[PDB]
């Protein structure tokens, strides 16, 4: 189990929006410990049951949470960010899409700078099985469990947790680290997180094209993990100089294809499947 | 999203860096009159499409003669021109940029783009000016310079110079060039762009730099605080369907293949790609329904997908979402009676109800196949054919 | 040229003039997500289509939650509207504009536009506002006030002033009009516009003018020296052909008729036209040809007029003009060939070697009818019919 | 004979160009006096055997002429019409075809104030048979005479000139005023010029939709022409609100239809037609 837990308390930034109410009942329904929400100009007022605050800080002082999921349209996301990264929220998990890609560049330095941790933007979310629910994912497919999985699609997770629930395994935490050109936490930063988890026994790191996080993280994997890693990496059949479907998935100036990063995650010594449907099956191996 | 040549032109001139004089045309009648507005020939004619390599197709040529300006024109306005950058309908030509000659003494490469890997906004230069960067890149690696704009202080002249040295500039032409970085990196940073591409960036005979081409590409997320440039779009260089589909919150690429897809997720959309090439299928499309997959919705995702000829039979493949199965399949068969499907469909359905739903469509009669598992259907549509 | 509403919108706002905030959109999504970034409801969604009366299409109507924004795009993106204003084909909406709802205490009409008569730009203001304004200068044309801007000094605001007394309008508001005269008098020497309408030009309940609707017109012989409305040009809103005929220097305009004609003079061409409806023909396009009548220009024509089913017949009417008789009948033929043209086509040449090209078109053994003289080709074509 | 005969001297401005050197050629063989012509940069050399200056002043010193032909490119017009204006031209014949509507408002206070005559723009130009042709209409189709003509169309002159050729009339002289919305002179000018011509027995007036030019000059025929006038009013068939090819061409708010003309020129008692075919035929009757 990592970054999150059962003891999580959490603010909802964007809470008495369409998404953001929604998906924050489905968190409450799970068990997750929603303690309040912000939406400027809202502030003294209840939804869900919960207390809604005029601004980040307010709501850090009523209630002590510590991560932020924020369901804030895209225009306004980088402000939003940076409030919560200022009232001292310590984990930020951003939902948004459509975020200009310079402003993550400049956020990116700031959450670095001050030592706070975002999952996304452009993401599922994050879950612990069975204690933790903060995102958009569908929380009855999963099982308290061994295996962990990052990946940068939200869809492709829900078939590598199915396939680890029905083999039996479980998983310990489930993390969507975003399908933008520049996230806030990348491969090497949850992989580490799950190499120093008891809990977790083997890592499901399913990746696609564009970017060289998978590449970057396969050399870290090499030398710093030990326990087994099954990746799959989506996008052989892509076209090259397309964006597809997700910002962050373009192969550009011909790098960043399927291709190189099965075979850098198989140097690496990397259990690499290359259909979907046996993430299980490999498991089983370990 | 892209930008013509001519609008890049036209932006550095708003931000005072320097091009040829030129004339973007609509009529041949324009393109011949721009001659003499622009002076003395020769002068350069130019078709304006998104690609590159427009020079090697014949797209770029030099004139003498009002004459020979019209008669380019008249060959091309209306015309699609293909260069190994389109695919092989070529991009349409609706207009010629017609600018004055310029005397090359040297070609330099300028160019920006934001490295995904050191999370920094990169500038490069090169003295192999007039060649694909990406051969000199793989081939002679030590020949680009770079340097990386810090998000805290934003570019800075030294880093202009430093390029400007290495490159072996001296005298006017290290000022010159210093002015030129500090505008490119003022424009990347305040419209949004995605990249910049100087190719080739001239040392004119007279001693002058000067843009001679000149490629954009602004980030599409930014648009909303970019209002000029959303207006600049094209899209006659776009494959209509592909905005077709956005209007419908659905993203399509097409492709060659035989088999269409509808999947909903960007991942699992490459995923289900993927396992059917696996398979010995061969993909026709990649389409990723955004919104939630309702009769209206899948109905369009149809229509799309089946405009192409190429297409025997169609994968459609939900996993979860925010429609219960049972719902999904219904709106599934409403689409194939009212669009009138030929191809035998395969559904993989999975989430609340996906057996009710596979059930009813099987009950159905329409030639509908409900897979029992992801394999299973890919295997299904590739027998298909 | 016409501009959509959303863009005349921000030109008003570029000269400080008084719009209600809103926000175009090219997805239900960015629709839904206006709601919230312009503030409380209830909000105005309005298809952008350049014709008007889109209200009594149902394109434009007042909505009391994000879901009902939703439901609209989706309803019309993509598809076309019909208002009165448009063929039968209707106008292809691409983008919504969402607007806050503004408080209407009373209605006004302000307007600009070229008057042949006087050689002036005049401004028109009523009282009559939300009608359409040609109506009310028929019924009661003593309640339409003008003034004429003065060349030799531009305009006035003693004629702001003017036209908001005889308005009846008093105190703040008749500095407030005065100031939207002078706006608006200047983006409309400044931009070069051929026309502008505020219908209605509100007073809200709050006591404040403020420019609910716009409708510019610029001027397309200016556009060399417009480069932003230029690009403001949206082309989706035209014939396709119309724009096409253009690249080949051909003015084009489509009507209902079975007969088509192409001709060389905008004069000859609405002549032929007409002679041909006198001897009981029905035109069904005007096309002008423009440049010299070569070979490559009428095949391009004939591609044209084709293009519409309706055609039974094409009468080509040319007189005198850059090119031999005989070589234009040459080109005729190669046209007839390429083009491969079922239709009886009748010719009138007139001018250099009018009586050999005639016998080439006679011997050529193709369904070319040579005419002896304007009234025969008239009766001619009309009888193919 | 109006406006011009063969003792007109003309300079053409624009006349190194394309079109200027054409249609130069022609008019010097039709036997039009070309004493020179004007092209910024290139003063001091010849050109189709006549002198090049570089400012409208230097020609009308080094020649005497007194109107100008303009071949130059819309964006330039302006420029050119009021620097012959200023070098004291007294007749201006303006080919250009796209000059902005509101230079032309500008252009036509100033020529009304300065006294100087305007023919166009975007126009035909103006010929007298047999003895001066300035402009692009083709001349071996007029013959001396005594029939005027001004029309907003060219090539219908051309019918209508060919019409009384052929029925052995012949023409004094014919006038194109232009397409466009606000040309220089327009009918009433040029009708007034022919009801004190001699030479000109009769009229033949030609207009098309758009604008109220041809009412106007109805209302004067009736209390100001005594000479017999046959018009031709051309786009009968021409839809509501579009451009038919010329600027000038437009119905708008449902002003300018081709049958309210021909009722106020019927209402002055003038010989309107419906064919064109038939504008000899009604010449017949007078
Ligand atoms: C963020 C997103 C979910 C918002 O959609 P939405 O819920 O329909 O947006 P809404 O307008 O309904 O609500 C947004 C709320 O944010 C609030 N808000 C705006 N700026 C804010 C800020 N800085 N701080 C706090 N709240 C803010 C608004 O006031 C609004 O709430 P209100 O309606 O009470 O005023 C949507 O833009 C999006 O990004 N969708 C894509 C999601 C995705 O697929 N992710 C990847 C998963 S793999
Ligand atoms: C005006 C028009 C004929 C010019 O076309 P063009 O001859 O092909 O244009 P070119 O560039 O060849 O020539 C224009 C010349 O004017 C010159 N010029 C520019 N500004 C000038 C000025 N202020 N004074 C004098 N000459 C000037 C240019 O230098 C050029 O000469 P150059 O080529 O030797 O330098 C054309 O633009 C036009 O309006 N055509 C339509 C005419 C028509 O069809 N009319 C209706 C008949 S019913």
């Amino acid at each position: 189990s990592i970054l999150i837990d059962k003891n999580t308390k959490v603010i909802c930034q964007g809470f008495t929006g369409s998404q953001g109410t929604f998906h924050s009942e489905q968190a409450i329904a799970y068990g997750t410990k929603m303690v309040g929400g912000v939406t400027p100009g809202k502030g003294g007022t209840t939804h869900l049951g919960l207390p809604v605050f005029n601004t980040v800080r307010e709501a850090v002082a009523a209630t002590g949470a510590t991560a932020s999921v924020i369901y804030v349209p895209a225009p306004f996301c980088k402000d939003s960010i940076l409030e919560a990264i200022d009232a001292g929220i310590k984990l930020i998990i951003t939902i948004t899409e459509g975020i200009p890609t310079l402003d993550m560049l400049t956020v990116k330095v700031k959450l670095d700078e001050a030592g706070v941790r975002m999952i996304g933007p452009n993401c599922p979310g994050v879950i612990t099985p069975g204690e933790c629910k903060i995102g958009i994912q569908p929380g009855h497919i999963h099982k308290p469990g061994k295996v962990g999985i990052v990946s940068r699609s939200g869809t492709l997770t829900y078939e590598a947790v199915k396939q680890t629930t029905d083999y039996g395994f479980g998983q310990s935490t489930c993390v969507g680290i975003g399908g933008d050109p520049i996230p806030g936490s990348n491969f090497i930063d949850i992989l580490e997180m799950f190499e120093k988890d008891p809990q977790t026994e083997a890592i499901v790191m399913i990746g696609e094209i564009g970017g060289s996080a998978e590449e970057e993280a396969a050399a870290y994997i090499k030398e710093h993990v030990t326990k087994p890693v099954v990746g799959y990496i989506a996008g052989v059949t892509a076209p090259k100089g397309k964006r597809m479907g997700h910002a962050g998935a373009i192969i550009a100036g011909g790098k960043g294809t399927a291709d190189e990063k099965f075979a850098a995650l198989e140097a690496a010594g990397v259990k690499t499947v290359r259909s979907l449907a046996d993430i299980g099956e490999a498991l089983k191996t370990v | 999203m892209n930008l013509h040549e001519y609008q890049a032109k036209q932006l550095f001139a708003r931000y005072g860096l320097p091009a040829p004089v030129g004339y973007a045309c609509t009529t041949p009648r324009e393109a011949e009159e721009a001659a003499s507005k622009i002076g003395a020939g020769p002068w350069v004619v130019k078709c304006q499409v998104h690609a590159g390599g427009r020079g090697k197709a014949g797209g770029v040529k030099v004139v003498n003669s009002k004459e020979d300006i019209r008669a380019f024109a008249e060959n091309w306005l209306g015309k699609r021109l293909v260069t190994y950058q389109t695919d092989a309908n070529g991009q349409p030509v609706n207009q010629i940029l017609v600018e004055a000659a310029t005397d090359i003494a040297k070609e330099l490469y300028l160019g920006a783009v934001v490295d995904r890997s050191s999370r920094r906004v990169v500038f490069m230069a090169s003295t192999e000016g007039g060649v694909e960067i990406e051969k000199v890149a793989e081939e002679t690696p030590h020949l680009i310079h770079k340097v990386a704009l810090d998000p805290l202080t934003g570019p800075m002249p030294y880093q202009g110079r430093e390029l400007a040295f290495k490159l072996g500039l001296e005298g006017k032409l290290v000022q010159q060039f210093t002015k030129i970085f500090m505008g490119l990196a003022t424009i990347f940073l305040e419209r949004d762009l995605a990249l910049i591409e100087i190719n080739p960036l001239v040392i004119t005979k007279q001693g002058d730099l000067i843009c001679l081409d000149g490629k954009l590409g602004a980030d599409g997320n930014a648009l909303f605080r970019q209002p000029d440039l959303r207006e600049m779009r094209d899209q006659s260089q776009e494959d209509p369907r592909e905005a077709q589909a956005a209007q419908w919150e659905l993203n399509y690429v097409a492709l060659d293949g035989n088999i269409g897809c509808m999947v909903n997720g960007a991942g699992l959309a490459m995923g289900t790609m993927d396992i059917v090439k696996l398979h010995g299928g061969e993909p026709a499309n990649f389409l990723d329904v955004g919104g939630g997959a309702t009769k209206e919705r899948v109905t369009e995702a149809f229509k799309i997908i089946l405009s192409d000829d190429k297409v025997k039979a169609v994968l459609v493949n939900i996993f979860g979402g925010i429609v219960r199965c049972d719902l999904i399949a219904d709106g599934i068969i409403g689409a194939v009676a009212e669009v009138g499907v030929n191809v035998p469909v395969v559904v993989r359905l999975e989430g609340n109800n996906a057996e009710l739903g596979a059930k009813k469509l099987a009950d159905s009669g329409l030639n509908i196949i409900a897979a029992k598992g992801l394999t299973d259907a890919a295997q299904q549509v590739v027998a298909a054919v």
